[PDB]
């Protein structure tokens, strides 16, 4: 358990795992409010 | 008019003026 | 009359032709006539698409003010916090085993606290925390 | 490839000892100065 | 063994190193054994001298081949027409296609266009004939011969100058500011007034009766006596025709502004004028430095004195620093150069002077991308002798927290902020022109992130533009700048207002991307030259680097760490830039124009938002003339063209091999090629003088350097020409 | 067109014993290792050969036997 | 024989948290960002982490059953995605008018506009893998078939990850069992390939045949029996093919000839598809599978028949060859970087050989005319051949440096090679000299003949002529062939030989391929860009451990420099060579796009008139730099440069994204470290100044590591933008 925990906790998985947060986040937002240039 | 046959003899002649004092600069300067 | 050179798309021939055939840019069917009509309050030139203004005049603070601060908003925060853990971790006996092991519920606590940025990195400043003196490196 | 400018000759004559004299008598000078010694 | 004879390590040398490294060091005077100060000045003195003949000699051969062999009396009578020559071909190698093709222009053999210009200079400046022309050639030879005379002159025992002549600074630029920038002037003023102006209105002026001929009816006592509006009266008029009298006036200066209508160029009244002002100027300027008669500025006392609190000693001692070091005022000069070149290049192609070269457009794109280049070589020349500077000249004692030495003391600052920027432009401007493509490749252009340039369109606002509707200034007609009674606004307001020039071109969404990207490839450039000049004296990886000079060889045993920190690899890094920053630069030059000459700006203002409209509209539209300069139905006359553009690509992929490879795999190479040899029956007999080496770690790099640069050069030299040509005559 | 084949007969038989024989008898004066690994239940009758040699020697023999049958019926020999 | 310890190691997640724990140095955790990159760049050298064989053994063993798995899921994705996210079933009853698609991409920030109209109301992006030939051909006639593939990859992916952690972490061989190369040989030749093809033969006759000649035959997809009916009423089988109704007695008596009705030598290719008779095709695999298993029982492995491998090396040495073959059974048997060497130099080549033969005897359905399949497939195995030599010459340097014991090989062929290593390197040398200016120098010839307007000096049909007599008359004899010296064969074995030309659907699937004079120029190319990339692999091998450079072999495979001396390790030889297979295989491609689209792809009119992709062009135009130049690189860029606001704009995007990868990568093989490591001790400051200074302490990367950056960015802006233009331009003629 705490040597999985470690590995979970390694830098590639963790960027790997935030990116992949981001991504979601912006690609979630543009398929809902899509086309937005400018602050209306 | 276009130019003659002696005028561009001439130029090649008068050419030989900065050849010769170029040859002399730059033996002078290989001093 | 500044601008001249553009007008607002609602009046642009060029952007009516080609607004009414936007395409759609997900599943909804009626996006490319929403992004029509978003599009129209901006100015455009001959080619029909919108340009944005940045000189600073409120009018047009949508186009890059509000962006901006939202972006450094956002952009301090990852600084500030990421700042915050590398500083803390330096106080562990093996710092360098903590960079590439990253101590999760550490690195949470500092990203949860990264809204209050702007006020400390201002407090920082003023107690001589943010800046090293030259003399100091 | 003839010429109507005056002095058409010149060409036939000036190229070849550019292209071909120049070239040899400076890589012979030059390269029996530099291998001399 | 001889060769080199100023360096007797390198003539010990018994490997090929010897020949490459003796060339290569040949004009480093200061590194030649035996070299003292004195010697030193008086060599680069006589070779100043030859330089200028030099100059001399190659402006009397435009002279002599456009005279002899080209088409100057048939171009004058028709410029907008005929195409001028530069010089006959004389190739045995041609075949039958290709005498055909290149007997054009209406010559009776193959010629060569001429894209220099200079038949519009020449007929500008009041030459008419094949005989004046001819005649100045010769001149230009007997000029050439004085000053090779006169380097060997000052070589000479009793004539060569003292150090102390050579170091006396105010004397020099109180000479050279009056005499050689003033004077000059003032003698070009005299021309143009004496002999091009009459020729411009059909007067004959030579010197069979130019003392003969007043350039004015008045003559000169209205100069003494004050009433000098007179020579500004009657000036030429809007419909006059360059070269006849019709529609000419008597004025000889004037301050119209604008362009002539006809030719496009501006009045050569105004240009007199222009450069009578500025002699007057300069004549006063060149007053200002103290030489034998008390009055005058002394520069040593004016740098001394000025010093703040905020920058320590501030400018003393540069006197002394800049006085005794040749490599700080080759950089000064070679900084200024490539300013003034870059403004030659950006002020001639809006403001042209010469007659009907605006319509020339593969002459205009051919003189701006020509001295833009050398702009771009002498400002990474400028900073490469300002990191000599520091390894060979400066003096850490004598400089100690002046401005100079404080320079060196902030360099992480400095180094780490241009670090900064360019990152900040280089990410922004780069992730721009990506969302731009790919919006625009998904069928969404409208998405496009398209940014109005209003700072720059403000300026041109400012100087009276009126399409942007900003309404500041000369664009202000209640402005107090716009009702001063200014002679010029009423010929420049039309001028600037006409559209049909290249004066204030209209911006937009594409001129502000491209200039941004401008913008990163200076400060990068600046960034890799200015951190060369500031660690060359030493840095954290090398603390002992000043001891080691601007180059110096890093594959010694024990020296893997030394290799890519010196000086001179910051030049050779920022080379890369300087090409990659002029090739953004020209492109943008030559897509906006192409757009402007044949009237669809439209294209370059859709199609410049995202890279995909660069690579689509620009690179692959308009080398279609370009390839097919020869082909399987025949050759055109831009076959030339065709080879060179292949001969430039070959020549820059050939710099790779130089560039990525690395000495150790061509060392073990050559020694089995070595090995061939000395066993080959009959062979083994030859026998070298010097032993065969792969090329040494810096060479290679110079010479993958210099491979890259000339097919750089080359490739686009044809391809500038060739659609330019192909599109426009 | 197709190359003729036979359908079986005791001729078929004769050729695909004899090379078996012909197998065997090659194997035994060629064979290095012939008495190694599995035995047979009586190597006499087998000329000293273990399992191995006697699963060879045929399987070597049934596919000499397949191609001279395919070969002399591709010729009409057989 | 089977020999393994139980329980070496245990299985535990401890070392997973603990990055570096397989190296001594790494283990002890970062010090500076060099830690970083060491980690990935030495985490599968085994040999490096311990100096058992034994150990070293296993590892390799079980990391093999890992890259199964991830090949299995790989292959489970393929059939998954055509069984749920394709248009297979269309596509089958209407393959003529349909395109295939397996990739549907969601409709978010516009890139929907990828699903392009492939045909039948379905849009995706279309597949140049020819999945749906290769399904069609296996019978494949509806998604559940295929769906139950994917699953059944899956659990097959599972089980050889369970083999994987079985044979290491619970039962793992001694080093005596992977030693038994015999053994290894004798299943691997009649187990693994002997019955693969054996059963693969099976499945076409019993399967791939009858649903095949039914849908060649017109019968819609649906209304054909399922495989299983054909076994479970054989009666079937018979109506299609009457010998089946003698049953196996025939093959049993040697009786073969009645089974000619579906094991066949017809060649050729079938005139509805296009593709080779699937009865051709079951008769090779079954000959092949009978030749394999007979291969099998060769070597001696417990029952003292066969031939011992070392006897036979042992055997062969001659008066020129000293000891010869002697002691590298000893080689192959104990260095697995040797095994390597030669297994990916043929495998490369075997790949080379799969994209040559596949195109010009297209085996799958419909494949020849979806000219966007047949280029994406020869120039995919094209560029992973190329790859695999290269890896070749690599793993043979490694092996020298660390592997080869002179005391070991005295006087035998691999010592004595390295006695003569001037001779082969300095002869190699002459050959690319003389290959280079006899090859390229035509072509420099010709520009400047034809710029010069003096065409009839030029080397080409219509001038000088430089006809490939040799392969000229080898295309005869092939021609030939059917009926004198293959007197069985009713067909040419390829059309690109000779003959007629096969139509299908109105486009060519394969005609002859003429060679003239501009074939002769390109084939010396080749010959000129293989010689040298052989001559700089080949050099790096022989100079691996000595020179100059003495006592090379300590340095070890990757070293900067030695002590200028940079650029001499085995693996800067590799370094080198990978840009030169690039440019080989470049110029390769490029040939076979061109040829093909110019004298072989078109439209065949009804009275039978061709009409070429690139209307023959290739002749006059491909014996010029600057007929490359325009009528390849120019002309037919056209279409990935105007594909934005189309299906293919992606192609537009990624043509763009690897010219700038290319350019990327010069920033690193045209630098070096020291100016960078300078930079960033600037850099370093401004972070220190605000006391944000990082704890690993950042490096330039190492002059290997550069070298290895800048190679791998060259290499994939290169081919990505290669990989555009060949999509973008074959998905838009046909
Ligand atoms: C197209 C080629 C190219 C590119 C993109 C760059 C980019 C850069 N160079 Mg380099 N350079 C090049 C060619 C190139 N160079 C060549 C041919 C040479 C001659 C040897 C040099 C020599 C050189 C020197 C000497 C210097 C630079 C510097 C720079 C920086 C300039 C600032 C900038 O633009 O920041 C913006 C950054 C970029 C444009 C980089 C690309 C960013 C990408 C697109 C986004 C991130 C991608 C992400 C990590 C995904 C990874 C892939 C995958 C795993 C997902 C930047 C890192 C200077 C520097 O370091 O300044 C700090 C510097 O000193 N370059
Ligand atoms: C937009 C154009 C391009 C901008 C590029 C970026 C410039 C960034 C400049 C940052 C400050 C530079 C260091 C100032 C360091 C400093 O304190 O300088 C102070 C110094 C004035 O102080 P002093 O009275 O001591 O000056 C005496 C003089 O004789 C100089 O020695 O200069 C200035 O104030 C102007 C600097 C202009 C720089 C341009
Ligand atoms: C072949 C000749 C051949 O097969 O020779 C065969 C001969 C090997 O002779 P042996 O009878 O000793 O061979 C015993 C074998 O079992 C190997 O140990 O090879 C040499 O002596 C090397 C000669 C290389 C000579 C240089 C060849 C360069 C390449 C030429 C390519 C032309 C196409
Ligand atoms: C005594 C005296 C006075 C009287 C002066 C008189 C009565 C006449 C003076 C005439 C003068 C001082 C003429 C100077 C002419 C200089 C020339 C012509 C220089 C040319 C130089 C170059 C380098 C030219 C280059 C070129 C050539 C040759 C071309 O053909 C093509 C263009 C270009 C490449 C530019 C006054 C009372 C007034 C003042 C006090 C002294
Ligand atoms: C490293 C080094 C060096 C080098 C340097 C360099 C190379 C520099 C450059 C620099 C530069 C390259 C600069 C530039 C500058 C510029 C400027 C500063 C400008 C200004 C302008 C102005 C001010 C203007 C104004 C105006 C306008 C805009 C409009 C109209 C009016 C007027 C005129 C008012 C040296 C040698 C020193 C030595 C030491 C070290
Ligand atoms: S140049 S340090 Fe770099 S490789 S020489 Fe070795
Ligand atoms: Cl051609």
């Amino acid at each position: 358990m705490d040597g999985l925990k470690s590995f979970l906790s390694t830098a590639p998985v963790m960027i790997m795992a935030l990116l992949t947060f981001t991504a979601g986040i912006l690609i979630e937002f543009n398929r809902f409010y899509p086309d937005l240039l400018f602050h209306p | 008019m276009a130019l003659s046959d002696t005028q561009i003899l001439a130029a090649l002649v008068v050419a030989l003026l900065p050849a010769f004092l170029a040859f002399r600069l730059s033996t002078e300067l290989y001093k | 009359d500044d601008f001249a050179n553009l007008t607002p798309c609602s009046e642009n021939p060029a952007y009516l032709a080609k607004s009414k055939n936007f395409l759609n840019t997900t599943n909804d069917p009626n996006s490319g006539k929403i992004r029509a009509e978003r599009y129209a309050s901006a100015l455009c030139g001959p080619e029909g698409y919108p340009h944005l203004i940045v000189d600073g005049r409120f009018t047009h603070a949508g186009d890059f003010l509000i962006p901006s601060i939202l972006f450094l908003y956002i952009a301090g925060w990852i600084g500030w916090v990421g700042r915050s853990y590398l500083i803390e971790i330096r106080e562990s006996k093996n710092p360098e085993m903590q960079e590439v092991v990253i101590n999760v519920p550490l690195a949470i606590k500092k990203m949860l606290g990264g809204f209050l940025w702007p006020l400390a990195a201002v407090g920082e400043y003023t107690s001589g925390k943010l800046v090293m003196k030259d003399s100091e490196i | 490839m003839d010429g109507s400018y005056a002095a058409s000759y010149l060409p036939w004559i000036l190229i070849p000892m550019v292209g071909w004299l120049f070239p040899a008598v400076t890589m012979g000078l030059l390269f029996i100065h530099i291998e001399s010694e | 063994t001889k060769f080199p004879k100023f360096s007797q390590d390198l003539a010990q040398d018994p490997t090929t190193r010897r020949i490459w490294y003796g060339i290569a060091t040949a004009h480093d005077f200061e590194t030649h054994d035996g070299m003292t100060e004195e010697n030193l000045y008086q060599k680069i003195f006589a070779s100043h001298f030859g330089h200028i003949a030099i100059i001399f000699l190659w402006t009397s051969g435009t002279l002599f081949h456009v005279a002899w062999q080209g088409n100057f009396e048939q171009w004058i009578k028709d410029p907008l027409n005929i195409r001028p020559i530069a010089h006959a071909i004389w190739d045995p190698h041609f075949g039958e296609g290709a005498v055909n093709a290149f007997t054009q222009a209406g010559a009776s053999n193959p010629v060569n266009i001429a894209y220099s210009g200079v038949y519009h200079w020449f007929y500008t400046i009041g030459m008419t004939t094949n005989q004046e022309l001819y005649s100045g050639a010769v001149f230009l030879l007997v000029l050439a011969s004085l000053f090779l005379f006169a380097g060997w002159l000052h070589l000479q025992p009793k004539f060569r100058p003292s150090l102390a002549w050579f170091k006396n600074a105010e004397s020099r630029l109180n000479h050279h500011l009056a005499g050689l920038f003033g004077v000059s002037s003032l003698a070009w003023a005299g021309h143009l007034v004496h002999v091009a102006i009459p020729e411009a209105r059909g007067q004959h002026v030579g010197w069979d009766n130019f003392l003969s001929t007043p350039p004015h009816p008045a003559g000169l006592m209205p100069f003494f006596t004050g009433n000098w509006g007179v020579y500004a009266a009657d000036p030429d008029t809007a419909g006059h025709i360059f070269g006849t009298s019709e529609g000419a006036g008597t004025a000889i200066l004037t301050f119209l502004g604008g362009f002539h209508p006809q030719t496009e160029s501006l009045w050569l009244t105004d240009i007199a004028h222009h450069h009578l002002a500025i002699a007057v100027i300069f004549i006063i300027a060149g007053h200002m430095y103290r030489t034998n008669w008390g009055i005058g500025h002394s520069i040593k006392e004016i740098l001394n004195a000025h010093k703040g609190p905020l920058t320590g000693a501030g400018h003393t001692n540069l006197y002394d620093t800049i006085n005794n070091s040749l490599h700080f005022q080759l950089g000064l000069a070679l900084a200024s150069l490539g300013v003034i070149t870059s403004l030659v290049a950006q002020h001639m192609y809006s403001l042209p002077s010469y007659a009907f070269i605006a319509q020339d457009h593969t002459t205009q794109a051919a003189l701006y991308t020509h001295h833009q280049y050398i702009a771009g070589f002498l400002m990474v020349g400028a900073f490469a002798h300002g990191a000599i500077f520091f390894v060979r000249d400066y003096d850490p004692v004598a400089n100690k927290d002046n401005v100079l030495a404080r320079m060196l003391e902030h360099k992480e600052a400095l180094i780490s902020h241009l670090s900064w920027v360019s990152l900040f432009l280089g990410f922004h401007t780069l992730g721009l022109y990506v969302h731009n493509d790919v919006v625009v490749a998904f069928g969404t252009p409208e998405k496009q992130i398209l940014i109005e340039p209003v700072f720059a369109q403000w300026i041109q606002a400012t100087s009276g533009k009126a399409l942007y509707g900003f309404d500041v200034l000369l664009s202000n007609p209640d402005s107090i700048a716009s009702t001063t009674g200014a002679a010029w606004l009423p010929g420049w307001l039309d001028a600037i207002n006409s559209g049909t020039n290249s004066l204030f071109l209209t911006i937009g969404p594409g001129d502000f991307l491209v200039h941004h990207a401008i913008a990163l490839g200076l400060h990068t450039t600046a960034l890799i030259l200015i951190k060369g000049a500031l660690d060359a004296r030493g840095s954290k990886l090398m603390p002992d680097k000043k001891d080691f000079g601007y180059s110096f060889p890093c594959d010694g045993p024990g020296r893997g760490g030394t290799c890519d920190i010196s000086a001179w690899d910051a030049f050779y890094l920022a080379m890369f830039w300087m090409l990659n920053t002029l090739g953004w630069l020209t492109f943008y030059w030559h897509w906006k124009h192409l757009g402007v000459w044949s009237g669809n700006v439209a294209q370059f203002n859709e199609n410049s938002t995202y890279l995909m409209g660069w690579f689509r509209d620009y690179l692959w539209a308009n080398s279609a003339q370009l390839i097919n300069g020869y082909n399987p139905y025949g050759v055109n006359n831009l076959s030339v063209w065709a080879w060179m553009f292949l001969f430039g690509h070959l020549v820059w992929a050939t710099g790779f091999m130089f560039l990525i490879s690395w000495r150790g795999y061509w060392q073990e190479l050559i020694e089995t090629i070595v090995w061939a040899h000395e066993r080959t029956p009959l062979a083994n007999l030859v026998r070298w003088k010097d032993k065969p080496v792969a090329l040494s770690i810096v060479q290679a790099r110079l010479v993958g350097l210099a491979h890259f640069t000339v097919g750089y050069v080359l490739t686009y030299a044809a391809f500038l020409i060739a659609s330019t040509a192909g599109k426009f005559g | 067109a197709v190359p003729a084949t036979l359908s079986w007969s005791p001729k078929v038989a004769g050729v695909m014993i004899a090379c078996n024989i012909l197998a065997i008898a090659f194997g035994k004066l060629t064979i290095k290792q012939q008495n190694v690994g599995t035995p047979m239940p009586s190597s006499n009758f087998f000329g000293g050969f273990g399992l191995g040699a006697v699963l060879g020697t045929a399987s070597f023999g049934h596919i000499l036997g397949a191609g001279v049958i395919l070969g002399l019926a591709n010729m009409g020999v057989l | 024989k089977v020999s393994v310890d139980n329980n070496p190691v245990p299985t535990s997640f401890e070392k997973w948290g603990k990055p570096g724990h397989f190296d001594r140095t790494l283990a002890r955790g970062p010090k500076t960002t060099t830690w970083i990159w060491n980690l990935h760049a030495n985490a599968h050298d085994f040999d490096s982490q311990t100096s058992d064989l034994e150990d070293v053994s296993r590892k390799i063993f079980s990391a093999h059953f890992g890259h199964l798995a991830v090949v299995f899921v790989w292959l489970s994705g393929m059939y998954f995605h055509g069984a749920k996210f394709s248009n297979y079933e269309g596509w089958l009853a209407d393959p003529t008018h349909i395109k295939p698609s397996a990739q549907v991409v969601w409709p978010i920030v516009g890139q929907g506009i990828l699903n392009g109209d492939v045909g039948g109301g379905f849009h995706g992006i279309q597949i140049t893998s020819g999945l749906f030939y290769l399904w069609r051909a296996s019978g494949f006639t509806d998604s559940y078939q295929l769906y139950c593939t994917a699953i059944g990859g899956l659990v097959m992916a599972a089980l050889m990850l369970f083999a994987g952690w079985f044979h290491y972490h619970v039962k793992a061989p001694k080093l005596e069992w992977f030693q038994n190369v015999e053994s290894m040989m004798n299943h691997h030749l009649a187990g693994l390939l002997g019955l693969g093809s054996l059963g693969w033969a099976g499945h076409q006759i019993h399967v791939s045949m009858p649903i095949n000649k039914l849908l060649d035959a017109g019968v819609a997809p649906k209304d054909i029996p399922l495989p299983h009916e054909f076994i479970l009423e054989p009666s079937k089988m018979a109506e299609l093919y009457p010998s089946f109704a003698q049953g196996l007695t025939p093959f049993f008596t040697l009786n073969w000839g009645v089974y000619s009705d579906f094991l066949t030598f017809k060649g050729g290719l079938n005139p509805v598809t296009g593709g080779l008779w699937l009865s051709d095709t079951a008769h090779h695999h079954l000959a092949i599978a009978v030749l394999f298993i007979i291969a099998g029982h060769m070597y001696r492995t417990n029952w003292g028949i066969g031939h011992s491998m070392k006897e036979i090396l042992e055997a062969h040495k001659g008066p020129f060859t000293g000891e010869g073959h002697k002691g590298l059974y000893e080689i192959l048997t104990t260095s697995w970087h040797a095994q390597l060497a030669i297994n990916l130099a043929l495998l490369g080549s075997l790949t080379i050989i799969v994209a040559q033969h596949m195109y010009a005897m297209p085996p799958y359905p419909y494949q020849a005319i979806d000219y966007a399949t047949q280029l994406s497939l020869f120039t995919h195995h094209m560029w992973i051949g190329g790859f695999l030599i290269v890896g070749a010459g690599a793993h043979g340097a490694i092996f020298m440096v660390r592997d080869y014991d002179p005391a070991k090989n005295v006087n035998n062929l691999l010592d004595r090679m390295l006695r003569h290593r001037d001779a082969i390197i300095s002869h190699l040398n002459w050959v690319c000299i003389f290959l280079g200016f006899h090859s390229f120098g035509l072509y420099i010839h010709n520009d400047t003949m034809r710029a010069l307007g003096r065409p009839q000096d030029m080397f080409s049909d219509t001038a000088i002529q430089l006809q490939p007599i040799f392969a000229q008359w080898v295309q005869h004899l092939h021609t030939l062939a059917p009926g004198a010296t293959a007197p069985n064969a009713l067909a040419t074995a390829s059309y690109a030989f000779g003959g007629e030309t096969i139509a299908v659907a109105g486009k060519v699937a394969m005609m002859p391929i003429t060679l003239g004079t501009a074939d002769f120029m390109v084939h010396h190319i080749h010959a000129f860009t293989i010689h040298v990339t052989a001559l700089i692999l080949l050099k790096g091998v022989l100079y691996a451990r000595s020179s100059l450079v003495p006592d090379k072999a300590n340095l070890g495979f990757r070293f900067p420099c030695d002590g200028g001396t940079c650029q001499v390790s085995g693996w800067d030889h590799v370094f080198l060579g990978l840009f030169w297979m690039y440019n080989s295989l470049s110029i390769v491609i490029f040939h076979f796009s061109w040829k093909m689209q110019s004298d072989v792809w078109g439209t065949v009119s009804p009275d039978g008139s061709v009409t070429h992709v690139t209307l023959g062009n290739f002749a006059q135009s491909a014996i010029t730099i600057n007929g490359w130049l325009r009528d390849f690189l120019w002309a037919q860029a056209a279409n990935v440069i105007n594909s934005y606001g189309s299906a293919l704009s992606a192609y537009g995007i990624m043509f763009l994204a690897g010219h700038f990868v290319f350019a990327f990568s010069l920033m690193f093989l045209f630098s070096g470290r020291g100016y960078w490591q300078e930079l960033i001790e600037s850099i370093v400051w401004a972070h220190n100044k605000l006391n944000v200074a990082p704890a690993i302490q950042p490096r330039a990367l190492s002059i290997i590591q550069g070298r290895a950056v800048g190679v791998a960015h060259y290499l994939l802006g290169g081919i990505v933008t290669t990989w555009a233009f060949f999509l973008a331009r074959s998905l838009s003629i046909g």
